[PDB]
């Protein structure tokens, strides 16, 4: 059930 | 604000939804 990890490049990479 | 939604990802008793509602409905 780990979507948020797996598909947020951009996102959990550097978009924090 | 995504350590929290992977370290609860660990947590089957805690309720979390806004990894696929929040953190996965991104997809569209």
């Amino acid at each position: 059930v780990a979507r948020g990890w797996k598909r947020k490049c951009p996102l959990f990479g550097k978009g924090g | 604000k995504y350590e929290i939604t992977t370290i609860h990802n660990l947590f089957r008793k805690l309720t979390h939804r806004l990894f696929r509602r929040n953190f996965g409905y991104t997809l569209r």
